[PDB]
């Protein structure tokens, strides 16, 4: 199974500074967000091999 | 017995005595919801539209003073979008009733403005800043640009919060009128009238129309007195409506001039600085549908009379304790009163 090596922390954002969210595991092939519920658009997702 | 005068035998005990007390209590209830629940309800749309609708206005208003920031200084930004949305958010939060200082809002967004407008647009290249927020004030960088928009929107805000707080204290005192407690004495009068004839025998028996009215007026005698007081609050609320929308709108070719009029008089300024360091529609409408309930708190015993079951005709009709021919005739009311004068206060001394 796919093992977390960094697991996103609770940002903060401040003065309108938009501050992106982390996320790194392995073995991985598709990481997905599910903000609030929800799917977040594959357009949002920058991955990294 | 404590209730049923008995004069012959009776059908019902104590505890169905008891149990009667308690029906008449429960059937009062129903029925000053049921004269109040128009109202209420009334009132309760109109509150959520009109927070609604200032939300959307202030919501506007910020995106269009963070967008002509991005197209004219660009320079100022993204500091400018920090300051825009401070002030915005400290708009809606007096809007909304809390404790925020008017002349602190626009002195905190000047104080922010001004030093990102040295730096990048007059004087091009951290802990300097304090000198320049101090220079602000000191020099008067602004003109009466400041104390214009301070006067401007104090007006405004000021009279869309009273308006939202009398909204809301209407809610509450038309929510508080369903949950009015009686006395002891009335909740005896009241099972006399509603169920007593059924603990000697009778069956479909109601109560004389004048023995209601006794009764209804012996009970009502402190909700009544309301009446000049909400007849007040709605004449007051009338006077008020006749402000916010226009003067946020406007802001941002206020700001604009003032950054034009600061830019004015860079020369002396940087060498200076560099030695020393259908809303109306819809306000209309609940006015007019406010009207139609001026009556509510003198038509209430009325009301309550005309909806319960009473034999209008005084004609073989239960007095309380007998089947006759004819019939031969504070403290939460005080809250009530006092909240609805300090808002009348309140109301007048605006307009
Ligand atoms: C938000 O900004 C955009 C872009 O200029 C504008 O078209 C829109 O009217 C603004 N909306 C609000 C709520 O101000």
């Amino acid at each position: 199974l796919p093992h977390f090596i960094e697991e996103p922390e609770d940002a903060y954002i401040i003065k309108s500074n938009p501050i992106a969210l982390r996320c790194k595991a392995r073995p991985a092939m598709q990481i997905f967000f599910k903000c609030n519920g929800e799917w977040v658009h594959q357009n949002e997702h920058v991955s990294e091999e | 017995l404590q209730v049923c005068l008995p004069k012959g035998p009776t059908c019902c005990s104590r505890k169905m005595e008891e149990k009667y007390q308690l029906t008449a209590r429960l059937n009062m209830e129903q029925l000053l919801q049921s004269a109040s629940m128009e109202l209420k309800f009334l009132i309760i749309q109109n509150a959520a539209v009109f927070q609604e609708a200032f939300e959307i206005v202030v919501r506007h208003a910020k995106n269009y003073t963070n967008a002509m920031f991005k197209n004219n200084y660009p320079s100022l930004t993204p500091q400018a979008f920090e300051f825009v949305g401070e002030f915005f958010t400290d708009v809606s939060l007096y809007i909304l009733g809390s404790d925020i200082n008017v002349d602190d809002m626009v002195n905190e967004l000047f104080d922010s403005l001004f030093p990102v407008i040295y730096t990048q647009m007059m004087n091009p290249g951290l802990d300097i800043n304090e000198c320049l927020r101090g220079a602000r004030r000191d020099l008067k960088v602004f003109g009466s640009f400041p104390k214009l928009i301070m006067t401007q929107v104090s007006k405004s805000l000021q009279v869309t919060r009273i308006f939202l707080q009398a909204l809301n204290l209407g809610i509450e005192v038309i929510n508080t009128t369903d949950h009015l407690k009686f006395s002891k004495d009335c909740g005896r009068m009241l099972t006399r009238m509603w169920y007593c004839s059924y603990c000697q025998g009778l069956m479909m028996v109601k109560p004389c129309g004048g023995y209601c009215n006794v009764v209804m007026q012996g009970c009502m005698a402190g909700v009544v007195e309301i009446d000049k007081y909400w007849r007040e609050y709605i004449l007051s609320l009338e006077e008020l409506v006749n402000d916010m929308e226009n003067v946020l709108l406007g802001l941002f070719s206020t700001i604009h001039d003032s950054i034009q009029y600061v830019q004015k008089n860079g020369g002396k300024l940087t060498t200076t600085i560099g030695k020393l360091c259908t809303l109306s529609s819809r306000r209309r409408e609940l006015i007019q549908k406010l009207k139609s309930f001026i009556n509510f708190y003198s038509a209430l015993p009325g009301y309550i009379c005309s909806h319960s079951p009473v034999a209008e005709n005084d004609t073989l009709c239960w007095n309380g304790q007998e089947l006759v021919e004819r019939y031969s005739q504070e403290p939460v009311v005080s809250q009530i009163i006092d909240k609805l004068k300090h808002i009348n206060q309140l109301l007048r001394t605006m307009s």
